[PDB]
């Protein structure tokens, strides 16, 4: 199949996911809204501009902007991953109260 | 009830640390392939479908 999967490299791409959905959450809070709020979470400036830079770019891949190839490829496995024992989703999907 | 609720979303922020002021780790795309991997590579969402992915939580 390939190299085996890392525990750490899982944890930080659940990490990004979660800042991700934090930051289009953030915005479309405000795309609804209407003002512009300043929100102190850190890193949540720089997701919302990497989210606002790939949905118009065009480099796939061999991107080099920070975040945008790594977060193209998270938010795939994402909307595909359909698994109920997938260890990357599994917290995120199966959060609740 | 498809949509992911903010009140959890928060939950979650905190309890992985990502309120602590840090630095994000630079994932590689290589990393990324390997331990959250898609069907293949026709599937890598673009434009429109990386927003709409976000809204759902399947
Ligand atoms: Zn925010
Ligand atoms: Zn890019
Ligand atoms: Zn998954």
């Amino acid at each position: 199949t390939g190299p085996t999967a890392d525990p750490e490299k899982r944890k930080l791409i659940q990490q990004q996911l979660v800042l991700l959905l934090h930051a289009h959450k953030c915005q479309r809070r405000e795309q609804a809204n209407g003002e512009v709020r300043a929100c102190s979470l850190p890193h949540c400036r720089t997701m919302k501009n990497v989210l606002n830079h790939m949905t118009h770019c065009q480099a796939g891949k061999a991107c080099q902007v920070a975040h945008c190839a790594s977060s193209r490829q998270i938010i795939s496995h994402w909307k595909n991953c359909t698994r109920h024992d997938c260890p990357v989703c599994l917290p995120l999907k199966n959060a609740s109260d | 009830t498809d949509f992911i609720d903010e009140e959890v979303l928060m939950s979650l922020v905190i309890e992985m640390g990502l309120d602590r002021i840090k630095e994000l780790p630079e994932l590689t795309s290589y990393d990324c392939e390997v331990n959250a991997p898609i069907q293949g590579s026709r599937n890598l969402l673009q434009g429109e479908e990386l927003l709409r992915a976000l809204d759902q939580v399947n």
